[PDB]
């Protein structure tokens, strides 16, 4: 299953 | 013997005009298993091979809706990068993310990746350790003290050593 990235650059 | 999960992602923004593409693609011991194109008539993540479709219709709408939320993520950080390398709009640009895990014969978690590359170039890598930052230029740097403020590492980390290798687990069942 996939994840998120989340943070932001 | 060891195993191995990737998720390759990119985003490409076509001369600024419109939606970026986007594209994720899973593999399995170097297997492609799964597959998202926001270009595709109705976009969701589609099987790529037969023992996937043992998997219901609600693992298909949740990593569906994933790859919804990465859309956008996706869309905010190329014009963030946009910004750090003082380019102009309107050009064509591509953001990438490579994540997964490799176990091995005793299905414990050997080394866990995260890292992103923008326009063909190495941005910002996790190190082998999942705790430090590899930036690979003055930007980066500006992102990897974010990074280290936020505790994205650890963040990271919690799916590269729990859901990553669970689901790397189920997925060597199901297959």
């Amino acid at each position: 299953s996939p994840s998120y990235a989340y943070h932001q650059f | 013997g060891p195993h191995s999960m990737r998720y390759y992602e990119t985003a490409t923004s076509r001369r600024g005009l419109g939606e970026p593409r986007y594209t994720s693609v899973g593999y399995v011991d170097d297997k492609e298993f799964v597959r998202f194109d926001s270009d595709a008539e109705n976009p969701r993540y589609e099987p790529q091979v037969p023992w996937m479709e043992q998997e219901g219709p609600e693992y298909w709408e949740r990593i569906t809706q994933i790859a919804k939320g990465q859309e956008q993520w996706f869309r905010v950080n190329l014009r963030t990068l946009l910004g750090y390398y003082n380019q102009s709009a309107g050009g064509t640009h591509t953001l990438q993310r490579m994540y997964g895990c490799d176990v091995g014969s005793d299905g414990r978690l050997l080394r866990g990746y995260e890292q992103f590359a923008y326009d063909g170039c190495d941005y910002i890598a996790l190190n082998e350790d999942l705790r430090t930052w590899t930036a690979a230029d003055m930007a980066a740097q500006i992102t990897r003290r974010k990074w280290e403020q936020a505790g994205a590492a650890e963040y990271y980390r919690a799916y590269l050593e729990g859901e990553c290798v669970e689901w790397l687990h189920r997925y060597l069942k199901n297959g």
